[PDB]
RNA sequence: CGCCGUUAGUUGCCAGCGGUUCGGCCGGGCACUCUAACGGGACUGCCCGCGAAAGCGGGAGGAAGGAGGGGACGACGUCUGGUCAGCAUGGCCCUUACGGCCUGGGCGACACACGUGCUACAAUGCCCACUACAAAGCGAUGCCACCCGGCAACGGGGAGCUAAUCGCAAAAAGGUGGGCCCAGUUCGGAUUGGGGUCUGCAACCCGACCCCAUGAAGCCGGAAUCGCUAGUAAUCGCGGAUCAGCCAUGCC
């Protein structure tokens, strides 16, 4: 899950935003 | 590895801070810098005088630099002529005006920066280190004071393996805030090495 | 015309407001249950009520600061029995021995460190 | 997967060098130290020899490897 | 309506300076607003205890600014003539806005 | 525990039940301090256990921690020699965690799905005397007599 | 159904069985069944005939997908092998392109260990 | 450190990006806590002389 | 840190009435929460039992009861422990190089082995959508609301904040809805091909991030072995220092 760089949890864990979590 | 600095220690209740000015986090990294300059140009040229410390205070761009020294004769000079070129030295290093004021020190035996200081300069001097330990103990033990102790590093006489010599009598309860514990640290800069001299001095409670 | 206890509970306030009434709680310009929403404990915020038979003689409006939810409803827990003593200080007798008025001290433990979590300690190797 | 956006890169000291050896005929080796420069279309002819924190290299430069950096055909380290 | 942020590195000689800023009256003369509390920052500095290794000493240092507030509604003039030479702290700061 | 005997602390009531073997249960099935969801298994499987059997599942719940708890176990002892698995009394204290303890794991190794269906299962199967909870408790109990030789080492 | 050169995704819901084809993943599904109007969710099987036909006609050809990509792939390694570039000699190695460690943590790069004699004259390590 | 390596003192460092910080009082490139200019071994040294005006022994 | 009081009202409110562009937004007041200075509060002080005493067991009252919880604090000494590469510093040593400046390379090398970690192997789970509750911190040649372009990283424009007032900021597990249905899977995100963004003179060696495709090993781990006795372990997110950027999953 956390690893995933295209998920949720992945983009959460990895400061960050994009297409797979918006930023809002 | 064991023991804090004992000034450091009791930094927020009985002893109060060398410098003690305010400052922003653009303005603190420059005044600190040259607050140690001060420092420096004071504990090299003050050393006849015997200077414990140096109180620095700052303000509406001005400085207030309250040197403590035993003997404020050497700190005046020709009725002026000292006071005046080191309140100017200062003036070149510090762009913003100083203002020199000179503290008499009543009993330098009973302040451990000098009481140390004595020792480190004997040392150097080749006076014998256990005398001058216990000796120095008692000058600081017969001029009033509820404890006092004193610490000698290592190479005690040029011997070869680096020792350390003690001496130390009343109280002297370093785990105790409620102290007032001067402390002081001196060199000795010997022919064959370098000693540390480590002065404490007890009094009073609350 | 109203009463009102406290109550903290580990970094969360609850402020109890206890009016004579229909049994109507309200916590934080919401209903009790669409706050406490699916939250097997919420219950036991109102364990004060239950055992000094006033589940639904009293409104109660709490306003709820901090925290998380489940510390909120010890906070709102403590401020209700509280609220319940200053309005007959004889309810201490149905309330004291349940434990409704103690204050639950039991917080969160600093981080040390060399450790990684207060007390959770690195683990080593070769002994 | 790499980064020149709207900028694009090349050290111009090497670059108004070979440009300048665009004017007649190809200087057969050129002594660079800047590993630094991204390929031009304009290399694809002269040898140039890039560095190595020990040696200077014959790479030869094909049209095939014009988008890549120099130091990429001067390897570094030697193994086995 | 004058507004003054106070801010020290000690809050004994805050305190005790903020109440000598508040010497207009203690309430006859212009309002007074009391020494307002207004929370303190604290920048902590953590340092490894020795040189050269033993990752695991560390030891924590903090320097905490105390802001104060007070301000004053309706300003006579005689109130601002006593915020001339009438101070005495030296780690106390002085922001001044209306 | 070298020093004083240390006491067992005192688990507040359920919720729904009232009752306390009710919170310790769940609190065996808790993982990674998620308590809300694991309350919300334990009902969820007592919702099962009534559209399953007509029986009320608090005395389904007893009837099935009592059918699982182990009378007699071993504990290895090191004498003057090696290792001798000296059968031991069970105290009540201990029959309790056990029996939970057993429940919880027993439930995992089930082939449902849904997890408050694998407590749902364990904890009828249990109480109708079957389920491998029970097994590894009426296997505990033979190891015990059977080193019967060794129940001279009594503790 | 036939989508892509020899694939055949069946009997899960439409986009997720899209990601069986090579060069299709979870984003080029969505995209697919959005720019072709097919609900996501629906099985393959029930997929109109109709359906699995504009279904086609888009993925195979808007997309090098299939074989006609394991070989642009494979002959684009084959470039970077060709000139003098190090990303080649790393893939000629065997070893890890992007600028890892290989100190130790290859292990995806390099295949399983291949264990050594570690001393001559020291302890039991 | 060198006493050579104060080209720190190089008030243009060319780029700067090659601009960096070291202790104002040791010299010591790596620790050097922006806010006082100096390393961490120098801070805690100036710390319990009582120099660093605020700074106080935390503990919470 | 836990309970309470006094001082203090550009943060806090169906406490109490007036207005509402239903936001404490407005008048308005500080009660409450809070903020942070100064105080009270605990004493085996009270009761019952054992005790020669110190104290032990228990029980009241209390927010807390015998060291209430956690820090700071480490004795004479030991290790001839670590560190002359933080800083000093005795001695020895080099002095058109054992000093100094560059550019490039190295510290990142890979047949292998170990330590400390991270992410996992899934249904008490993963995905998407909606929605709810933190604490501590940091912010000027900085944090960036909001608007526009881009799938997005991000670019353009631009408000506020020297910050209890503006911003970072979304807390996340949780809750409600939907999907997946036992599969190496809608588990796991390694590897690799491509296209980009930003920082920096410059990202080949060797940056981080975004997007498309690829989708490895892994089905809970031999011998052995580590942590933890309570808001602890387990688990979930958040912040800072260092720092253009960042290899941070580290540390505090
Ligand atoms: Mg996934
Ligand atoms: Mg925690
Ligand atoms: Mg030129
Ligand atoms: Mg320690
Ligand atoms: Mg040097
Ligand atoms: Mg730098
Ligand atoms: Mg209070
Ligand atoms: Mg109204
Ligand atoms: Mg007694
Ligand atoms: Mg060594
Ligand atoms: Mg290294
Ligand atoms: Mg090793
Ligand atoms: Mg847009
Ligand atoms: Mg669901
Ligand atoms: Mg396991
Ligand atoms: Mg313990
Ligand atoms: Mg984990
Ligand atoms: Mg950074
Ligand atoms: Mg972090
Ligand atoms: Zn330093």
């Amino acid at each position: 899950g956390k690893g995933d760089r295209r998920t949720r949890r992945g983009k959460i864990w990895r400061g960050t935003y994009g297409k797979y979590r918006p930023r809002k | 590895g064991n023991k804090i600095h004992p000034i450091g220690f009791r930094l927020g209740i009985t002893r109060d801070w060398e410098s003690r000015w305010y400052a922003g986090k653009k303005q603190y990294r420059h005044l600190l810098l040259e607050d140690q300059r001060i420092r420096g140009l004071l504990e090299k040229e003050l050393y006849s005088a015997g200077l414990a410390r140096v109180d620095i205070e700052r303000a509406a761009d001005n400085v207030a630099v309250t040197v403590h020294v035993a003997k404020p004769g050497v700190v005046i000079g020709r009725g002026g002529e000292r006071i005046r070129v080191l309140r100017e030295e200062l003036a070149k290093l510090t762009g913003k005006n100083v203002a020199l004021n000179v503290q008499e020190v009543q009993n330098p035996n009973l302040s451990a920066p000098l009481v140390a200081q004595r020792v480190a300069e004997q040392i150097e001097r080749r006076f014998a280190v256990r005398r001058a330990i216990k000796q120095a103990v008692q000058r600081v033990m017969e001029s009033g004071a509820k404890g006092a102790k004193v610490i000698v590093s290592g190479r005690i006489g040029g011997a070869e393996q680096a020792r350390t010599e003690w001496a130390a009598q009343g109280r002297v309860p370093l785990h105790t805030l409620r102290a007032n514990i001067d402390y002081g640290f001196a060199l000795a800069r010997t022919t064959y090495g370098v000693l540390g001299v480590k002065a404490y001095i007890f009094l009073g409670e609350v | 015309e109203q009463y009102y206890g406290t109550g903290r509970r580990k970094e969360a306030v609850a402020r109890v407001f206890l009016r004579p009434g229909n049994g109507k709680v309200t916590v934080n310009g919401q209903d009790f249950n669409e706050y406490f929403q699916g939250l097997v404990r919420a219950v036991a915020a109102l364990e004060p009520l239950r055992a000094v038979d006033a589940l639904g003689r009293f409104d109660a409006y709490i306003t709820v600061r901090g925290g998380g939810k489940s510390g909120q409803i010890d906070a709102i827990k403590l401020g209700i029995a509280r609220a319940l003593v200053q309005y007959n200080p004889d309810y201490r007798a149905k309330l004291k021995p349940l434990g409704f008025l103690t204050r639950d001290a039991r917080v969160v433990e600093r981080k040390k460190y060399g450790k990684h979590k207060a007390r959770r300690a690195p683990q080593y190797s070769k002994r | 997967p790499r980064s020149l956006k709207k900028g694009v890169f090349v050290d111009d000291h090497l670059l108004e060098k070979v440009l300048e050896l665009n004017a007649k005929g190809e200087k057969r080796l050129i002594k660079t130290w800047s590993r630094r420069s991204t390929i031009v279309p304009e290399m694809v002819g002269h040898t140039i020899a890039v560095y190595n924190g020990k040696q200077h290299v014959p790479v030869y430069i094909t049209e095939n490897m014009v988008g890549h950096k120099l130091g990429e055909f001067a390897p570094t380290r030697t193994y086995r | 309506k004058i507004r003054i942020k106070l801010r020290g590195f000690d809050h004994k000689t805050l305190d005790a300076s903020a109440q000598k800023i508040v010497e207009a009256a203690r309430r006859s003369g212009a309002q007074v607003s009391g020494p307002i509390p207004l929370p303190t920052r604290v920048r902590r500095f953590t340092v490894i205890r020795g040189p050269f290794k033993h990752k695991d000493s560390r030891e924590h240092f903090e320097l905490r600014t105390h802001n104060r507030l007070v301000d004053i509604i309706n300003p006579n003039r005689k109130t601002i003539e006593q915020l001339m030479t009438l101070d005495l702290p030296t780690g106390v700061e002085i922001e001044i806005k209306t | 525990a070298r020093r004083r005997r240390a006491e067992v602390r005192q688990l507040q009531p359920d919720l729904v039940y009232g009752d306390v073997l009710v919170t310790a249960f769940i609190n065996k099935i808790m993982r990674d301090g998620k308590k809300n969801l694991a309350a919300r298994i334990f009902y969820d499987a007592c919702k099962i256990i009534q559209e399953k059997t007509g029986q009320e599942p608090l005395k389904v719940f007893k009837q099935a921690v009592e059918n699982v708890k182990p009378r007699m176990e071993v504990r290895s002892r090191r004498v003057g020699g090696a290792n001798y698995q000296v059968p031991m009394e069970v105290s009540p204290r201990r029959q309790q965690s056990l029996a939970l303890r057993w429940l919880v794991q027993a439930a995992n190794q089930r082939p449902e799905r849904r997890a408050a269906v694998r407590i749902a299962h364990e904890l009828m199967d249990a109480a109708e005397g079957k389920g491998g909870a029970v097994k590894k408790k009426e296997d505990v109990e033979r190891m015990a007599e059977a080193n019967r030789a060794y129940a001279h080492y009594r503790w | 159904a036939r989508i892509a050169g020899v694939e055949i995704p069946r009997n899960k819901r439409v986009d997720v069985a899209l990601t069986y084809i090579y060069g299709i993943g979870k984003a080029r599904a969505k995209e697919a069944l959005e720019k072709t109007g097919i609900n996501p969710a629906t099985r393959v099987k029930d997929l109109t005939e109709a359906e699995v036909v504009r279904l086609r006609e888009y993925v195979e050809n808007t997309w090098k997908l299939e074989g006609e990509l394991r070989a642009e792939v494979a002959a684009n390694i084959k470039r970077l092998m060709d000139i003098g570039c190090y990303r080649g000699l790393r893939h000629r190695r065997g070893l890890p392109v992007r600028g890892q460690r290989t100190r130790t943590n290859a292990r995806t790069r390099k295949g399983p260990r291949k264990t050594v004699a570690g001393k001559k004259k020291a302890p039991r390590k | 450190a060198r006493k050579a390596l104060i080209e720190k003192a190089k008030r243009t460092p060319k780029f700067k990006v090659r601009a960096y910080t070291r202790c104002v009082r040791c010299g010591r490139a790596r620790s050097v806590y922006r806010f006082f200019g100096l390393c961490r071994i120098c801070l805690r040294e100036l710390a319990h002389k009582g120099q660093l005006p605020g700074v106080r022994k935390a503990s919470w």
